[PDB]
RNA sequence: CACUAUAUUGCCGUUGCAUUUUAUGGC
């Protein structure tokens, strides 16, 4: 329930900063070894869309509350000049 | 509002709140304000009253918008004089998802705020400490507002994280508390509190080894072995000497998901100790990472080896060269102690084999005619 | 080759089980 999403949203968090995805033994041992091959990434390029997403959305937020605050101060310098 | 919760049709209810969200959304109640306590309690009691009677889902989820929109500087000096006075813990634990939410959406030019905010959070955190989630509320509050950010207020949140990793004995709350210094290790990777990683090897990864089913192992030992990895990744030096166990458990944590302990491994090659690793893996390699036999670490140490023997050997290592070819013979003479799986012993012998070829090409003439 | 051994149709309409089974007609 409530317990699971925050225990998955702090597990998200910290591998937030890790950017990874989430019996035949010697095909196990090789897609391991391969998977070091697969493991140089493109990391850096998805943190830099999250880093400029979350940019955006900051400077979307602050440039609606600073006209908010103009028209704020519009309407404040009208009622005292009133 | 208070009048219909006194009064409690629920769906004529449902759409009066819908009604007054639409009519409420402001800019009228931020030109009143630019008295001031009087409307600053008066919109947390119309939260808080407003959180007692919504603690259709969506009409009520619409009204707490228009009473957070209405109502980070107006959510933060309601509830920074009445994080005490938020009665009941679940109106104090639906207002704390709400707050850290509204607050971290912004940031970057008032530190201040959340400078003299984090000693109270930390103070109702060790306050409400037999609420455990409350106290994990807060532990992803405080560590989120170290992530977005004061030495006090950093020091009384660690300490705060310590005492409640420490004498955790909990899943959740020891989960909680490990986050919370994992970010503030992030934060300000300071060299105090020195029993951190010590606590949390001989803790958590000999409490997931014993709890195999009853606790949440898939969501302790992830969050161990980031918490190991950022650890040695901040404080280089500091644990240039002690990562073997740190290894211990990321190869064994069999709860860790493939990818995640591969990139762990990784990040702990990259990391500190480019020259005694040799002298490291060793007793790994001897006693711990080969008497497994499972699969799991048999993946990761021939991999663990092929790191420091392609990516750091060196002069360093051509002058540790003897402890080298030492694991190396005892690596191709373990085959047949693996008994298991023998086409999978044939395929780590070839990978054995084949990072004995490295180490040669990188052992120099006159270094390996004892060696010979 | 020796191993390791991993445990009816692109869509739509059908006989028929003591899940398969089975031959039809729309793109």
């Amino acid at each position: 329930s409530q317990t699971s999403k925050y225990q998955a949203t702090s597990v998200v968090n910290g591998l937030l900063s890790n950017l990874l995805p989430g019996s035949k033994a010697q095909l196990i041992d090789r897609n391991l070894k391969k998977r070091v091959q697969l493991q140089n990434r493109d990391v850096h390029k998805i943190k830099k869309k999250c880093k400029l997403v979350k940019k955006k959305k900051v400077k979307k937020h602050k440039l609606d509350k600073e006209q908010l605050e103009q028209l704020a101060k519009h309407q404040v310098l009208k009622k005292h000049q009133h | 509002k208070k009048k219909s919760l006194e009064s409690r049709d629920y769906y004529d209810v449902r759409r009066n709140l819908r009604l007054k969200v639409y009519s409420v959304l402001d800019k009228k109640l931020i030109r009143n304000i630019r008295v001031e306590l009087t409307f600053s309690c008066i919109t947390s009691q119309e939260n808080e009253e407003a959180s007692d009677s919504e603690t259709h889902t969506t009409e009520i989820k619409e009204i707490l918008f228009k009473v957070l929109g209405n109502v980070v500087d107006e959510f933060v000096n309601a509830v920074l004089p009445l994080l005490s006075t938020s009665t009941n813990e679940d109106i104090r634990y639906h207002l704390t998802l709400v707050i850290g939410s509204k607050f971290e959406l912004e940031g970057s030019e008032a530190i201040p705020i959340v400078n003299n905010v984090m000693k109270v959070l930390l103070d109702r955190m060790p306050l409400e400490s037999k609420s455990v989630v409350i106290s994990q509320v807060i532990l992803n509050t405080m560590t989120a507002l170290v992530s977005k950010y004061g030495s006090i207020l950093t020091q009384a949140l660690t300490l705060a994280t310590e005492k409640v990793s420490s004498d955790m004995t909990e899943v959740k709350i020891s989960s909680l508390a490990l986050i919370t210094n994992c970010v503030q290790v992030l934060g300000v990777k300071s060299i105090a509190f020195y029993p951190k990683i010590v606590p949390p090897s001989i803790k958590l990864f000999d409490a997931s080894l014993a709890d195999s089913s009853n606790p949440l192992k898939e969501q302790l030992q992830v969050a161990i072995l980031l918490l190991f990895a950022g650890l040695i990744k901040r404080i280089p030096s500091f644990l240039m000497s002690n990562i073997l166990d740190v290894l211990h458990v990321i190869y064994f944590s069999r709860e860790v998901d493939s990818s995640i302990r591969l990139s762990v491994i990784s990040l702990i090659i990259e990391n500190i100790d480019l020259k005694e690793v040799l002298k490291v893996l060793f007793r790994i390699w001897s006693t711990e990472i080969a008497t497994s036999n499972d699969t799991v670490a048999v993946s990761l140490f021939l991999s663990t080896l092929e790191s420091t023997v392609e990516n750091i050997d060196k002069k360093s290592a051509t002058s540790q060269s003897p402890i080298f070819f030492k694991l190396l013979l005892s690596l191709f003479e373990f085959r047949s102690i693996s008994s298991f799986d023998n086409n999978t012993i044939s395929r780590i012998e070839a990978s054995v084999h084949e990072i004995s070829n490295s180490y040669v090409l990188k052992m120099n003439d006159k270094v390996f005619r004892p060696l010979f």
